[PDB]
């Protein structure tokens, strides 16, 4: 399961 | 910018017996930047049905690449995988060693 | 062994040719099971195992769904590193992103780690304590400040201690039988004439799972790695390796040398010797 998430550099 | 040439090994699946089915591979690695162009070649000619792996890369960041073909190797064909890369000032052709 | 999960994900701005690339891939060990493409047809998270391919609706809408935010991320973080770097807007520039965690014997969480590249040089990497964060230059400090003022490394953590070592064990015991075997290779030697004078001889490893291996070449107890050509190791097509070392023998020396094999499918270390 990948990363569930947003971030944003 | 960086730029990393291509490393390039051509070779079979399986070891090649003449009239038993196979894959011929061409693995390309150590490359940067990923826009690269790989043919596989029956008697100079491009292979059409081409298929190749999806596009990741290694610890120093540089992209790997197989490209493979089902093939049945005979005595008199010859096969090879031409590469071209921004770091190639032209297509590099490696010739597929069966006897190696 | 340990075993490992991990992500890659590739993004090139493509200047006035269409968006940028996206490119992801997951692997457990060194077998992939996913596998995601801007270009495809599906634009879907696509199984590449057979362990995987049944996992459910649901999860693949999940993954699906998620993928497609890495891919706007990326998208949107092409631009902020073209920002950065005061680059122009007429050439390609690449975007890479690893994330993943080590378990070890026991299946429980060992490491778990978080780099990116820009241009194919470090950018920014969540550090061992998954607390802190190592920029590479004056940019990559922004992005420092910005993600400790966010605090992404916590949700970063979160997800390497839970999620990730949580499905990387039900992938496990889900594809146990190509996931928890160790293929030791099948190895042989080659012999060419190089001239009258000199002979190849070639060490091979084939069809090994994992892919770590240790090949050298030794001439009387003493390695000769300065004098041995090694090849990177190699996918097969069918989940197994392939590697070989060569070096160069005067003919009537070839029993001077040995070929040694490590490999963790291999109860020992493998002495070759041309005989």
């Amino acid at each position: 399961m990948i990363l569930g998430g947003v971030f944003x550099v | 910018m960086i730029q990393r040439t291509p490393k390039i090994q051509v070779y079979s699946r399986h070891p090649a017996e003449n009239g038993k089915s196979n894959f011929l591979n061409c693995y390309v690695s150590g490359f940067h930047p990923s826009d690269i162009e790989v043919d596989l070649l029956k008697n100079g000619e491009r292979i059409e049905k081409v298929e190749h792996s999806d596009l990741s890369f290694s610890k120093d960041w540089s992209f790997y690449l197989l490209y493979y073909t089902e093939f049945t190797p005979t005595e008199k064909d010859e096969y090879a995988c031409r590469v071209n890369h921004v770091t190639l000032s032209q297509p590099k052709i490696v010739k597929w060693d069966r006897d190696m | 062994g340990s075993h490992s999960m991990r992500y890659f994900f590739t993004s090139v701005s493509r200047p006035g040719r269409g968006e940028p690339r996206f490119i992801a891939v997951g692997y457990v060990d060194d077998t992939q099971f996913v596998r995601f493409d801007s270009d495809a047809a599906s634009q879907r998270m696509e199984p590449r195992a057979p362990w995987i391919e049944q996992e459910g609706p649901e999860y693949w809408d999940g993954e699906t769904r998620k993928v497609k935010a890495h891919s706007q991320t990326h998208r949107v973080d092409l631009g902020t590193l073209r920002g950065y770097y005061n680059q122009s807007e007429a050439g390609s520039h690449t975007v890479q992103r690893m994330y993943g965690c080590d378990v070890g014997s026991d299946w429980r969480f060992l490491r778990g780690y978080h780099q990116y590249a820009y241009d194919g040089k470090d950018y920014i990497a969540l550090k061992e304590d998954l607390r802190s964060w190592t920029a590479a230059d004056m940019a990559a400090q922004t992005t420092k400040h910005k993600w400790e003022a966010a605090h992404v490394a916590e949700q970063l953590r979160a997800y390497l201690e839970g999620t990730c070592v949580e499905w990387l064990r039900r992938y496990l015991e889900n594809g146990k039988e190509t996931l928890q075997r160790t293929d030791a290779p099948k190895t042989h030697m080659t012999h060419h004439a190089v001239s009258d004078h000199e002979a190849t001889l070639r060490c091979w490893a084939l069809s090994f799972y994992p892919a770590e291996i240790t090949l050298t070449w030794q001439r009387d107890g003493e390695d000769q790695t300065q004098d041995t050509e090694l090849v990177e190791t190699r996918p097969a097509g069918d989940g197994t390796f392939q590697k070989w070392a060569a070096v160069v023998v005067p003919s009537g020396q070839e029993q001077r040398y040995t070929c040694h094999v490590q490999h963790e499918g291999l109860p020992k270390p493998l002495t070759l010797r041309w005989e």
